[PDB]
DNA sequence: CAGCTCCCTGCTGGCTCCGAGTGGGTTCTGCCGCT
DNA sequence: AGCGGCGGAGCCAGCAGGGAGCTG
């Protein structure tokens, strides 16, 4: 039985939908009880144009990734770029991450960040301390399963999500080509 | 309608020359009586067509109109094509 | 952007003509085809703040068979045309002994001026255009077959003679751009003279609903 | 160029079923007069009828703080000849499109006084130097409305041209039938090869609403546009055409009864029965 | 006046259209079995011809009737066939071409 | 099945070699259901843990020991899908591995 | 092939006939070739015996009465004459009309 | 004249459809337990 | 033992938002 690869990031662009380019990387343990939990990176489609958004497993709306990296727990800007754009020379990514960098100057801190993504969860917490652990146990275990599950992995999947996001901006410049989804490399 | 206000085509249709033969055929294997006189054939069907080609049927065709009335055209008054 | 809309205006009433004239209404030639030239000289060139200006280039024709219904024409200067300035068109149609009216506007026409439209319908019958509708003369474009309206008398001989009744005929909608050219109520059936490729020239009934 | 008409059961799919957005709508509008018999003029009908918005003209678009508009922090001698905001707008077109679509920075700049009325000005450029500038104000949410105006005026601004139709083709027909046909004095056919002009979006009443267009001839390919425009009548010969289109461009026959009763029973209700 | 008709009728003018009966195979079919010889002048009157299609015209009936009503609606549903018929049996394409007795 | 997206049931260039290019059911399965190759093998999996230790000693680093101030001119490693770390010489890497 | 190679070769172009037998490349390319119009033979199907169906059960009761006009189920005409000449489609034939042009 | 009422337009979510036949084969029609 | 419970494409409905229009 043919399948889509696991573990790998696709840039695709859907036609008829509100957002142009969206990078999937659905992704398993070394054979691990969990499914594929699937995540979308995702790029508007057109007053500011192109906010980043990335629909996450076990969450009912699209969340904006920079409040993703704040919620991982990255309070600072600068180090959130850093994880993105690896080349601060070059304007052009900067003039396309800006439109999703100025949607969340409302979050600064890793808790409201929580508080946001536990309130668009599918489970929402009545109280604040709720929804903390419940956006926190997503991000532990549903985002990203190989890149780790364990204690401290939040650099390894901020560094991987910055990366889906590098590989989006990428397609969306034009820097990169679109995968082919027929390609049997990315079949198993 | 009355005699004078026929306004059907004179020709037998397709359908008419088949179904009238197909009905006056099955009466003749029921043992009606033959209108024509045959020369041995015992095919109802055949014996059909002969009294179609003498023209002898003993069958009227009702044509219904669309508004709702109707003709009563015999088989020996209306052309038949073949 | 003067020359544009004095083109603009001179084609509406161009169509505007023709219109009548096919409808009935009682039109000479010179009117009929007249050049851009004669709309300059008899209007002014000038429908920005000028002469050739709305409201006194409006349009009053009469039927050939009798010179008692009488059909005038309306170009309001507002964009969107309203009630309160379609109720002064309502107040000259009472004050003249006339019975319907046209209304060519220059943008859409707002919703209650179109429920008024309908509600005073019965004693006035007057109908709406469009500013881009009538640049061009529809009946004239090769799609468009020969469309002739039929009298009262005629369609009864044609149900007579074909023997079915009101409702069995191919029918067309009272909206569409043929059926609001001519002007027609429903229930009037309109003879379409087409050209046949196959034998010569075929007649069809249909009926407005 | 534009065969990407669809045909066969893609197109019969869009004709039984009358789909109100068909794949390829198109044109295929003929020409009145010396338009239709030289190239030039056929251009000018062409430029008129292209929709052209004035992000395909302009290079690149940038802003700046200039503290005086005296001031000029760019070094353009024209706004020191020529010369209230500090906050301004600068657009850099190119020569290329500019002279292909043949417009006119008065143009572009009474477009945008209509538009936006007296809450900006611009300062162009004259059509003397190399760069092609015009600056934007704001006469008296301070800059970022700047932004948001700078992006809705490059989406959508018809600098030349009509709505919907987004790239029209031009070329002289080979086929008899799309080509004009008259009758000489002699009783001839005398095939005639005009210029015509194909699109590929659709407005069937903008387009034939202009000057220099033949308002007889120009077919939409769109049965809905055509219900809209021309009649039901017109429908039923148009629908016509486009179903024997399809059938005749295999070489193969059909004969004209069962085309005229399926254009008949699909329209001879008033309104486009489709056959779902 | 039937040229006319025809040349508005048909745009682009095309000649090839769909017609019941071919009356030029006929007509050749009428010259071999009856042995015309087309190198002899021909007994046929050119007012029978005339007098002949105008009956036959009368005899190929589609809508029945003889009120005007029907009258237009025959001769609209046979125009094209009566068209090719005339332009066909005429009298001078019979004494030059056909020589049909 | 029975669907009118044609692009999925194409033979797609990356067939070289590895899926019969003749062999396909002719019915509503065509491209669908298609054979493998003669020499083709699937691979069975492995654990990445020794590739992990033989990377680690060369010349690469981790994600936690770098900062992103020398990601850009590096090279990025990815070991089953997972970005694993960064190295500076791409080539006699390649070589070795 | 070398990347960006255009070349005919590269690009499905056979310089070779079914006689000299085709080069691997030449073999695969025309193997993906004939797999577009194997696909496209079974899926048309789906589409063609729908339409068939649709345009069939939209036109199942249309006939020509005894009136010898044409007549949905409902007496609702849809022509006054079947092809508005009132005329078979198996007994007509392709002519010439000789006074035309 | 400013505030309130209403009708239209625009947009999104929802439902139904998806060739004609034909020959075979297969498994599956509940199980645990607790009176 | 016998049964009693344990994917895709294309038309409508529906809300939301925004002008004419009447009334105190």
């Amino acid at each position: 039985q043919e399948k889509m690869a696991t573990n790998t990031v696709y840039v695709f662009a859907k036609k008829d939908s509100k957002y142009a380019y969206t990078g999937e990387c659905r992704s398993c343990l070394e054979n691990s009880s969990r499914p594929t939990s699937t995540i979308w990176v995702s790029m508007l489609a057109r007053a500011i144009g192109q906010r980043i958004v990335a629909t996450l497993p076990y969450i009912k709306q699209e969340v904006p990734i920079i409040i993703v990296f704040r919620a991982l727990g990255f309070v600072s800007d600068r180090d959130i770029l850093e994880h993105i754009i690896y080349d601060f020379e070059d304007p052009e990514m900067m003039e396309m991450v800006k439109p999703s960098l100025d949607e969340a100057f409302v979050i600064q801190e890793q808790n409201v960040a929580l508080n946001f993504i536990g309130s668009r969860g599918a489970k929402p917490g009545v109280t604040k301390e709720k929804r903390i652990k419940y956006a926190k146990e997503v991000l532990q275990k549903e985002m990203l399963p190989h890149v780790g599950v364990s204690d401290f992995c939040e650099t390894k999947k901020a560094y991987f999500l910055g990366y889906m996001v590098h590989r989006l901006l990428l397609a969306a410049l034009g820097r990169r080509e679109l995968d082919d989804r027929d390609h049997y490399g990315n079949k198993r | 309608q009355a005699n004078q206000k026929r306004i059907t085509t004179p020709y037998m249709t397709k359908y008419e020359r088949a179904r009238v033969l197909g009905t006056r055929a099955l009466q003749i294997a029921m043992c009606a009586p033959v209108m024509v006189e045959l020369e041995g054939e015992t095919d109802p069907l055949l014996i059909a067509m002969k009294e179609l080609k003498a023209r002898k049927i003993p069958i009227i065709i009702r044509r219904y109109l669309p508004d709702g009335s109707y003709e009563d055209w015999g088989v020996d008054e209306l052309i038949i094509s073949d | 952007d003067d020359e544009e809309e004095t083109y603009r205006l001179w084609k509406i009433r161009k169509t505007i003509m023709q219109l009548c004239h096919d409808r009935g209404y009682l039109v000479t030639q010179d009117e009929l085809d007249q050049t851009l030239e004669e709309f300059k000289a008899q209007f002014g060139d000038k429908p920005s703040e000028g002469r050739p200006r709305r409201t006194d280039l409006t349009v009053l024709v009469a039927h050939n068979d009798d010179p008692t219904d009488q059909m005038f024409v309306f170009f309001p200067e507002e964009p969107k045309v309203g009630i309160k300035t379609i109720k002064v068109y309502c107040q000259r149609m009472q004050e003249e002994n006339i019975t319907r009216a046209l209304i060519v506007v220059q943008q859409g026409m707002t919703p209650s001026a179109k429920q008024s439209l309908v509600d005073m319908a019965p004693k006035y019958i007057l109908e709406q255009f469009l500013q881009q509708e009538l640049l061009i003369n529809i009946t004239e474009h090769e799609l468009v077959p020969e469309h002739v309206v039929m009298t009262k008398e005629e369609v009864t001989e044609l149900l007579a003679r074909y023997k079915l009744r009101e409702n069995q005929l191919p029918r067309i909608q009272a909206g569409d751009p043929v059926a609001r050219y001519f002007g027609i109520k429903r229930g009037q059936v309109v003879k379409i003279i087409r050209p046949s490729e196959t034998a010569g020239r075929y007649i069809t009934y249909r009926l407005v609903q | 160029s534009a065969k990407n008409v669809t045909l066969g059961v893609p197109r019969l799919k869009e004709l039984i079923n009358i789909s109100k957005k068909p794949k390829t709508p198109s044109l295929t509008v003929f020409l009145l007069g010396q338009s239709a018999r030289d190239a030039e003029r056929a251009k000018d009908i062409l430029c008129r009828l292209e929709h052209t918005t004035l992000r395909k003209v302009t290079a690149n678009t940038a802003i700046y703080y200039d503290p005086n508009p005296q001031s000029t922090v760019v070094a353009e001698d024209q706004e020191w000849v020529n010369v209230i905001s500090p906050w301004l707008l600068r657009v850099e077109l190119d020569r290329k499109h500019m002279t292909d679509r043949k417009l006119t920075m008065e143009q572009i700049a009474e477009k945008i006084n209509a538009g936006f009325g007296d809450d900006l000005n611009c300062i162009f450029n004259d059509d003397n130097a190399e760069k092609l500038v015009l600056r934007i104000r704001i006469m008296n949410d301070d800059d970022v409305f700047l932004r948001c105006i700078e992006s809705n005026m490059l989406t959508d601004m018809t600098l030349q041209g009509i709505e919907q139709i987004s790239k029209v083709y031009m070329h002289l027909p080979q086929t008899d039938n799309k080509k004009k046909i008259i009758i000489t004095e002699d009783g001839e056919f005398k095939a005639l090869q005009e210029w015509i002009l194909e699109t590929d979006g659709v407005s069937l009443m903008r387009v034939l609403s202009e000057k220099d267009v033949d308002p007889v001839r120009t077919t939409s390919n769109d049965i809905v546009e055509i219900f809209t425009v021309l009649g039901i009548e017109a429908v039923r010969k148009a629908l016509e055409r486009e179903l024997y289109h399809v059938i005749s461009f295999d070489g193969s026959y059909v004969n004209y009864r069962h085309l005229a009763l399926l254009c008949d029973t699909m329209t001879c209700r008033g309104h486009l029965m489709a056959i779902t | 006046e039937d040229r006319e008709v025809l040349r508005v009728i048909f745009p682009t003018g095309d000649s090839k259209v769909v017609l019941p009966c071919n009356l030029l195979r006929m007509i050749w079919n009428a010259q071999k079995i009856f042995h015309i010889n087309p190198r002899l002048p021909s007994d046929l009157h050119p007012i029978k011809v005339v007098e002949g299609v105008k009956e036959l015209s009368k005899k190929l009936v589609i809508v029945n009737g003889d009120d005007p009503l029907s009258r237009q609606a025959q001769e609209n549903a046979t125009l094209l066939f009566n068209i090719h018929l005339r332009s066909t049996l005429c009298s001078r394409r019979m004494a030059e071409e056909f020589r049909l007795s | 099945r029975d669907g009118k997206l044609a692009k999925p049931r194409q033979l797609h260039n990356t067939l070289w070699g590895m899926v019969c290019p003749a062999e396909t059911p002719e019915g509503h399965a065509v491209g669908l259901v298609k054979n493998l190759a003669l020499m083709a093998y699937i691979s069975v999996g492995s654990q990445p843990s020794p590739i992990l230790e033989f990377l680690e000693e060369w010349s690469m680093e981790n994600l936690e020991e770098i900062s992103p101030a020398a990601i850009a001119d590096a090279t990025k490693i990815f070991v089953n899908g997972c970005w694993v770390g960064i190295h500076k010489d791409p080539e006699q890497l390649m070589n070795t591995l | 092939f070398i990347k960006d190679d255009y070349g005919p070769e590269s690009r499905g172009f056979v310089e070779n006939s079914y006689l000299a037998g085709l080069t691997p490349t030449e073999f695969f390319f025309h193997a993906m070739g004939g797999r577009e119009g194997l696909i496209d033979t079974a899926v048309k199907t789906a589409e063609t015996g729908y339409i068939q169906r649709r345009l069939i059960k939209s036109m199942e009761s249309v006939m020509v009465k005894y009136d010898a006009t044409v007549r949905n189920s409902i007496n609702q005409v849809v022509q006054l004459r079947y092809g508005e000449d009132g005329l078979a489609g198996e007994s007509v034939e392709f002519q010439n009309l000789a006074t035309l042009k």
